[PDB]
């Protein structure tokens, strides 16, 4: 029935710190703990007038969890699941998952059998990494890595925030995106991935502000993501668990990675003007401007969209936006799929924060979805890698960390298989 | 200056075993021509493939010998055994020093240099001097004296590099290199609690100096050989030495043998005008699919065939 | 985390005082005072430079190596002076000859058990180590000799925690010293086989960039140390505040060090406004980006414009945008597509505290690894060959205990050394 989750990296507790922000938001539960099953999903009864996380933060510097300790919400969490190693963070892969974020990985999972205990009958974990990070790619991965064995029997949808097309920070960045990727691969139930860069270009084109501080992409996020747990794992018109997902969303076992998109990106000051038809909104979903990813559909054809839903939306309305899509043609879909259409209808609309800048609509449209596009994606951020391997570049940082001339060359091959593979299912019939 | 890069390797898979057979052992190795090998389907040339039957006379022949010409005619060279712990450096750098059958490379050599001299005696004048140590940790100790420990590398004046207060020991005969080398493995022993696991991790140098000056002629020469069993692949010294390798291969005109001490007291005998052979070893079983690549993409470093793309 | 700040020499002294100044007010520590701090963020932090005994007395965790006595007695009988703990004192009231082999093998080399035993009295202070600050001067004995001798033992006992290294870099024009390339070339030498982030600044890079980037008239040495300690600021003990992506030390090391030489660096602060009038506050941030790329503002002597770039790190600090910092960054990259090196994506490495400079809005520091600072070794090792041929003040170094060899050995080392960089600017 629940679905913890493991926040990993600054970003990924950024990003989490946000996402459980709305949350309580939309269920009445003040940063005290206190509210005055249905969600029981993410958050545990303890007792007793509180309810506390559901969920984990794990990173190597204390700065940023450090934070989450002092600004209310400082309330919300257990002192307990906030793990940290004093030690180095390193914008490096092998030290934060081999070296290093070793150390801390028994402790970490610990809590995930402590918290995954606790519980009644769970679904999975919902994970929060930042793909070129070092304790998001790296940790993590063997994070994933020590879950897939021991519980290979739930979901592990993972939500990533992989590196801006151009727009990256980290110098290496891409050995660190590899890298997680060809080890969580084959760990994996579903990967949702929300572009950071792609996101600003909504927080620009729609929504308009070039003052977009991290605090709102995550706010963003935040969004795309309640619609997927909170909500869904919430009663409706047409309930969709988390294994559903996978299920509906990843026609082959890599661990498959869809791309999320949200409708109503309104910027409040608009938030008077006349409210968005079920058809536009549905529309808006086709546009490669507002996809929080930038892997503009420029070829990647569809192969499963799980259209959720929220607010107030009829099954008609909804089974004819997309029939009427089902035809546009120039949307094409795989060949090998007749209908890829999974549509998730919720009752509870949105819920904005109070006074951020998102509009706030009464319905709203988080559709993910795998799409042959990532082709690309993959294909740019492996050629980066190259480049740099290529001269060796920063390697004496992972090399003198347990990693070896393996890892990388043979987490290469991996990817590339996965340029073919992301072809190979699509582009031919 | 000669060829640049004169760096060849061959690659020596092991002998399968009856016990290895016994376990069912599992497949990694297919074989095509002299030069190449198969792994998942991907060729790997080299100078020279030897399968699992190979005698240590082929490998001598194939990869020793005329390297030992090379020594005597004046020139340096180095020879290395790399590979994955158990995959048979020792096997193939030493074997069993006093068996003929046996014998690896540096027996063989030792026998070959001194029967050139016993062959030449006329206004030659020999003079071999040997040395043996270990690079562990990146540190330096001498085989021969277990005194100096962490010894470092300089230049002489005219840029030859030698470790400093390392013995050097003059040998008359192979019975006295062998003894030099079972004076070494001895010395190796004291204070380590693990053999197997030292010496996987410490590369083993054995250097063979071959100076000699005609009376008549009066031109004197002087080569030095070094013989390296390196630490298992399964080491900032391998990294160097794949940096070495592949600048040597590209041509480039600086060369890194700064990245460590293996490397900056080999840099005369690597590279340059020397030649060099580099074994590198493998096992065909079943689970180290992995390792092979690497020791064979190691290999590669060096200038190959290159594939169209 | 933490990092023991390392003050070799007079200069690398002198200058202790000024990063002491400052860094201090950059965390309410008086005299011998305690924590004034205006706020409370300026606390949580602290530990990596200082240490609790009294409660009122954070005494600074460096070391005050120096042969010469006059000089650590001038820093002691001043301003902040009586805030180190006499212990810091390593003092070698030896003949602190201007010679590297009288402060690395005669003379420093006694003084340096003494030195070493502190080191690890505050390394094994409390917490987890993460580095050391080593400040000095490649131009005299207690500072290229001694104090790149500390190191080379420093980096035997931790060659795990990291290196920073402020050299004093021989500045062209004008030479304060006459064997300067001798005493350079060898600590060098050294620089390029311990430490792993060097930060080198010039006398008259700074007089320039502070007598035409600050109208001031009379740049005092005071002055450019303030100027420099303001970088050396920014670096580390600003990462080790809050941020919306902060890094430290090592994201900074292995994020700019693309190959082990350790390369070095060439610091850039931010706001480096005249100060009346100039106070434009043009800073919302291209204005930053401005300042720190363009030629002049480097406190190297070399011109970035002459050579690529490896790795730069933009650690700002003060509230902005991820936006116009993440996107600024870009267009830069693109702008000079020229000199940024191709086979590194993103070469910049974009770090964003938040609380900046006391009294400051906006501030940015900037690290840049260019492969420029090609053109500076190349001076220094040619002022060497030219005065190493004739074997000028030589007799000052053999006569103390000194090699022919050494000397070759060190100018060659950072000679090949650039070499190598240029193996990148093509
Ligand atoms: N959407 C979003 N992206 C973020 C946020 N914080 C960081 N990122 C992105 O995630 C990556 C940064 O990862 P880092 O913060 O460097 O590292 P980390 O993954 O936390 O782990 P470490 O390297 O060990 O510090 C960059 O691509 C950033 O653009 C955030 O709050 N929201
Ligand atoms: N920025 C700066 N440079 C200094 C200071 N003092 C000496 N220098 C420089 O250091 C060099 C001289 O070395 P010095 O510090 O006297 O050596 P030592 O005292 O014998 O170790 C000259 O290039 C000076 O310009 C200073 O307080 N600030």
């Amino acid at each position: 029935r629940e679905c913890i989750s493991i926040h990993v990296g600054q970003a990924g507790v950024q990003i989490g710190n946000a996402c459980w922000e709305l949350y309580c938001l939309e269920h009445g539960i003040q940063p005290d703990g206190q509210m005055p099953d249905s969600f029981n999903t993410f958050f545990s009864e303890t007792g007793a007038g509180k309810h506390v996380p559901r969920a984990v933060f794990v990173d190597l510097e204390p700065t940023v969890i450090d934070e989450v300790r002092t600004g209310t919400y400082r309330q919300l969490f257990h002192p307990e699941q906030l793990i940290t190693g004093k030690e180095d963070a390193a914008n490096n892969y092998a030290r934060g998952h081999y070296t290093i974020g070793k150390e801390i990985i028994d402790l970490v999972l610990d809590r995930i059998r402590k918290l995954a205990d606790q519980c009644t009958g769970l679904q999975g974990f919902s994970v929060f990494h930042s793909f070129g990070g070092g304790t998001g790619s790296g940790f993590t991965s063997l994070l994933m890595e020590r879950l897939s064995v021991d519980y290979g029997k739930k979901s592990k949808l993972e939500f990533s925030i992989y590196p801006a097309p151009q727009v990256s920070t980290a110098v290496v960045e891409p050995y660190n995106s590899i890298l997680t990727t060809h080890t969580t691969l084959e760990h994996s139930d579903c990967a949702f991935m929300v572009d950071n860069e792609a996101i600003y270009d909504i927080c620009r084109r729609n929504l308009d502000i070039e003052r977009p501080t991290y605090t709102n992409l995550n706010r963003l996020i935040g969004q795309i993501v309640s619609s997927i747990t909170a909500s869904l794992r919430f009663d409706g018109a047409l309930n969709v668990d988390l294994t559903e997902f996978q299920t509906n969303l990843v026609p082959y076992p890599r661990g498959h990675f869809p791309l999320a998109t949200y409708a109503p990106v309104i910027s409040a000051e608009k938030a008077y003007h006349e409210q968005l038809s079920v058809a536009e909104i549905t529309n808006a979903c086709f546009e490669p401007a507002n996809q929080m990813v930038k892997c503009d559909p420029r070829h990647g054809k569809y192969m499963a969209c799980c259209l959720l839903y929220r607010g107030d939306v009829v099954p008609k309305d909804v089974n004819a936006a997309i029939a009427t899509i089902k035809t546009k043609r120039t949307i094409q879909f795989v060949d090998w799929c007749p209908t890829g259409f999974k549509v998730g209808i919720n009752y509870e609309p949105p819920t904005v924060v109070p006074g951020g800048d998102l509009a706030k609509v009464q319905r709203a449209v988080c559709m993910l979805s795998n799409t042959t596009a990532i082709a690309e994606a993959w294909a740019r951020l492996d050629h980066k890698f190259d480049l740099m391997y290529a001269k060796r570049a920063f390697v004496h940082w992972y090399v003198g960390e347990g990693m070896e001339e393996g890892e990388f060359s043979e987490a290469r091959e991996d990817m590339a298989a996965l340029e073919k593979d992301y072809e190979e299912v699509g582009v031919d019939s | 200056d000669p060829a640049e890069c004169n760096i060849k390797v061959m690659c020596r898979f092991r002998p399968l075993n009856e016990s290895e057979v016994n376990r069912g052992d599992k497949y990694v190795a297919k074989f095509q021509g002299e030069d190449t090998v198969m792994i998942a389907s991907k060729p790997y040339a080299f100078d020279r493939v030897f399968q699992s039957s190979t005698s240590q006379e082929q490998v001598y022949n194939d990869c020793a010998k005329k390297i030992v010409k090379d020594v005597l005619e004046g020139y340096n060279g180095t020879i290395f055994a790399y590979g994955q712990t158990s995959s048979g450096k020792n096997h193939t750098m030493e074997g069993k020093l006093h068996d003929p059958e046996g014998m690896g490379i540096i027996p063989r050599i030792v026998q070959d240099i001194f029967n050139y001299i016993y062959s030449m005696d006329e206004n030659l004048e020999f003079h071999i001097k040997v040395s043996y140590f270990e690079i562990y940790l990146d540190k330096i100790r001498d085989l021969l004296d277990v005194s100096k420990t962490n010894l470092s590398v300089h230049e002489d004046k005219n840029r030859v590099p030698y470790v400093k207060g390392c013995t050097e020991r003059f040998v008359c005969s192979p019975d006295e290199v062998m003894d030099t080398i079972d004076e070494g493995k001895s010395n190796r022993h004291v204070a380590v609690t693990n053999m197997n696991e030292h010496s996987s991790r410490s590369h083993s140098i054995f250097l063979i100096n071959v100076k000699q000056e005609n009376t008549q002629t009066e031109q004197k020469l002087s080569g030095k050989l070094y013989l390296v069993d390196l630490a298992g692949s399964e080491n900032k010294s391998l990294s160097a030495l794949g940096n070495v390798i592949s600048a040597l291969a590209e041509g480039s005109t600086y060369v890194p043998y700064r990245d460590s001490k293996m490397t900056r007291i080999l840099q005369d005998s690597l590279g340059g005008n020397c030649r060099t052979t580099i074994v590198i070893c493998c096992s065909p079983s079943s689970y180290n699919e992995s390792e092979t690549k690497s020791t064979l993409l190691f290999g590669q470093r060096a200038k190959t065939i290159k594939n169209t793309v | 985390r933490e990092i023991v700040h390392i003050q070799a020499g007079q200069c690398g002294n002198q200058i202790g005082a000024k990063f002491w100044e400052v860094i201090s007010d950059e965390h309410g520590i008086d005299p011998t005072g305690s924590y004034h701090g205006d706020s409370d963020l300026q606390l949580e932090r602290i530990n990596v430079y200082y240490n609790e005994a009294a409660g009122n007395k954070y005494v600074p965790r460096a070391i005050l190596v120096d042969l010469e006595p006059g000089t650590m007695d001038s820093v002691r009988s001043g301003p902040f002076g009586q805030i180190f703990r006499p212990d810091n004192f390593v003092f070698g009231q030896s003949g602190a000859g201007n010679n590297w082999a009288k402060g690395h093998y005669t003379e420093g080399a006694e003084l340096v058990d003494s030195v070493l035993d502190v080191v690890r009295k505050e390394s094994e202070s409390c917490d987890c180590l993460q580095g050391f600050q080593l400040t000095h001067s490649l131009g005299g004995g207690t500072g290229s000799g001694m104090g790149t001798l500390l190191i080379s033992k420093i980096r035997e006992e931790y060659p795990d925690r990291i290196m920073n290294t402020f050299s004093v870099v021989p500045s062209p024009k004008v030479s304060d010293t006459v064997v300067e390339p001798y005493n350079a070339t060898l600590s060098v030498h050294q620089l390029v086989e311990n430490t792993d982030e060097t930060y080198c600044i010039d006398n008259e890079a700074l007089y320039d960039i502070c007598f035409r980037t600050l109208k001031l008239t009379t740049p005092t040495y005071g002055d450019l140390n303030h100027l420099v300690s303001a970088t050396m600021s920014g670096v580390t003990t600003c990462l080790r505040f809050p941020g919306q992506l902060n890094a430290d030390l090592r994201k900074l090391a292995v994020n700019m060090v693309p190959f082990p030489r350790l390369h070095f660096f060439m610091p850039g602060f931010a706001p480096l406004t005249s100060r009346g009038s100039q106070q434009y506050r043009a800073l919302t941030v291209p204005e930053l980006t401005q300042q720190m790329f363009d030629a002049k503002n480097m406190m190297a002597a070399c011109d970035p414009r002459h050579g690529r770039y490896l790795t730069v790190a933009a650690v700002f600090r003060g509230r902005m945008s991820m936006k116009e910092v993440d996107e600024q960054m870009l267009n830069v990259q693109n702008k000079n597509s020229s000199y940024f090196v191709e086979w590194i994506p993103n070469n910049v490495k974009t770090a964003v505290c938040d609380i900046p400079p006391r009294g400051l809005k906006m501030s940015a520091t900037f690290i840049g690894n260019s492969t420029a600072i090609q053109e500076l070794f190349k001076r220094i090792s040619e002022q060497f060959t030219a005065m190493f041929r004739r074997k000028a003040f030589l007799h000052w170094y053999t006569g103390e205990g000194m090699d022919e060899m050494e000397f070759t050995e060190a100018e060659s080392n950072m000679n090949d050394l650039v070499s190598e960089y240029q193996q990148y600017q093509d």
